[PDB]
């Protein structure tokens, strides 16, 4: 339960910086 | 660059995300 929460949140965070990685690696191009 | 240092520092906060992650599936598993 508390875990699995505070995990949920750490792959929420993962993903949304995982996004903006992928937007910079464009914008850097262009 | 101004966005090539945004990725730098986006990249150490995602591999910091990860650490903590799989240091909390070891505490879910022990």
């Amino acid at each position: 339960g508390q875990l699995e929460q505070e995990l949920a949140a750490l792959d929420q965070e993962i993903a949304a910086a995982e996004q903006e990685l992928a937007a910079l690696d464009w914008q850097i191009q262009g | 660059g101004q966005l090539k240092q945004r990725r730098a520092a986006l990249k150490q906060r995602i591999a910091a995300l990860k650490q903590r992650r799989a240091a909390l599936k070891w505490q879910i598993q022990g």
